[PDB]
RNA sequence: GGCUCUGUGGCGCAAUGGAUAGCGCAUUGGACUUCUAAUUCAAAGGUUGUGGGUUCGAAUCCCACCAGAGUCGCCA
């Protein structure tokens, strides 16, 4: 997959 | 609005988050199947028609998978590496013919070399048993390796009695923390100062899980465990799935940058599918393999879908159509 | 991720050069103390891996795999 939201996000 | 590292555009759309404290197979399967899209430890209801990056979900079945040359190449790479070991250090950079003979005599010579001889195989005296052929066999036999006359190795897939009282879990916590923080820093810098007790707990320990009550006389193990990898004196643990007896869904996990050229992450999915097939073949009805999330503007999605053919479904339909029909309209 | 070069059967692959093809060590034949110069040569094998293709034949050309080595790459 390819997504930029996953790599940079203030959540877990 | 989260970041879109892609085609530049002003995108406005949100998958509103939600979460319910009631875990059941029907609840979770509905909340992942009806229509949904999530990124995180939450269930999000997607309302998404505003973007420049198409999205879609794909689900497959194990009835049609067969090995290919690339699969053989990766399997051979992994096997040779694990067996013979490697310590590399990367760096940046006389009689003559006649015209009539040439044609007719040579064609007839080939024909009369093929024909006049006794050469034929004869044998006539659920079905994934088979051993009678001069043919290569499937990957099932190669799942387990063979070792020479020496004692230095380890291969095993051990079940995890999931209960937060063990020494291995504590070490795995730190190992995964370091691995994924390093991976995040490498791929794209993200503030790691948020690593606290609650943050790490929700990141790793927390997950939608429930116990399974078998209404049978069982001699087997029920799969909600972790998968490990064997290396020098530091063991890895990468695997996440909870299986009530109708479910097959695995969530992605992080890897160290070394894995980009030494690991088999893609083959991990095939290995887990083989394990599920092995545990299901005994006595059960299960054709379930649901893992799909793609932002596709590239030639990668064809390679991803090579796992096909498989049945497709949009949320207005009641007939299982093979992916071939849906191939052109959306894929091309 | 595709493709580059190698294709007898245990080993070696010698045959090949624009009208191009198979062999050296165990071995069935001479003899008993002694034997890989106790010789030496005469011997058991065959769609040079298949389902097929094109210049006349391909060995030399090609799709898919079976056997092997490989730069640079990737969304894990
Ligand atoms: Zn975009």
């Amino acid at each position: 997959d390819d997504i930029a939201a996953l790599v940079v996000d203030n959540g877990s | 609005f989260y970041r879109c590292g892609y085609c530049k555009n002003e995108s406005g759309s949100r998958s509103n988050g939600m979460w319910a404290h009631s875990m059941t197979v029907q609840d979770y399967q509905d909340l992942i199947d009806r229509g949904w899209r999530r990124s995180g430890k939450y269930v999000y209801k997607p309302v998404m028609n505003q973007t420049c990056c198409p999205q879609y979900t794909i689900r497959c079945r194990p009835l049609q998978f067969q090995p290919s040359k690339s699969h053989k190449k990766v399997l051979k790479k992994m096997l040779k590496f694990l067996a013979k070991g490697e310590v590399p250090k990367g760096s940046c950079e006389p009689p003559c013919r006649k015209a009539k003979e040439i044609r007719k005599e040579r064609k007839r010579l080939k024909l009369m070399q093929q024909n006049p001889a006794g050469e034929l195989e004869g044998f006539q005296a659920l079905f994934p048993p088979k051993a009678k052929s001069n043919q290569p066999k499937s990957l099932e036999d190669l799942i387990f390796e063979s070792l020479p006359e020496n004692a230095s190795h380890k291969l095993e897939v051990r079940l995890v009695p999931v209960s937060f009282e063990d020494p291995e879990f504590k070490s795995s916590f730190s190992q995964s923390f370091s691995l994924y923080v390093k991976y995040q820093v490498a791929i794209h810098q993200d503030p790691p100062d948020e690593c606290g007790k609650t943050e790490f707990t929700r990141f790793l320990c927390s997950s939608p899980l429930e116990a399974e009550t078998p209404p049978n006389g069982p001699d087997c193990g029920y799969g909600s465990f972790h998968q490990q990898y064997w290396l020098d004196g530091k063991i890895i643990a990468v695997g996440v799935i909870d299986i009530l007896p109708n479910c097959v869904s695995s969530v992605y996990l992080y890897y160290d940058p070394d894995y980009s050229f030494l690991s088999l992450g893609v083959y991990s999915a095939l290995r887990e599918i083989a394990f599920t097939r092995q545990l299901h073949e005994k006595t059960s009805q299960l054709s379930y393999y649901y893992m799909g999330f793609y932002i596709h503007s590239c030639p990668k999605m064809k390679y991803k879908g090579q796992y096909r053919p498989s049945d497709l479904l949009c949320p207005e339909t009641y007939v299982w159509v093979p992916i071939e029909q849906c191939l052109p309209s959306l894929e091309n």
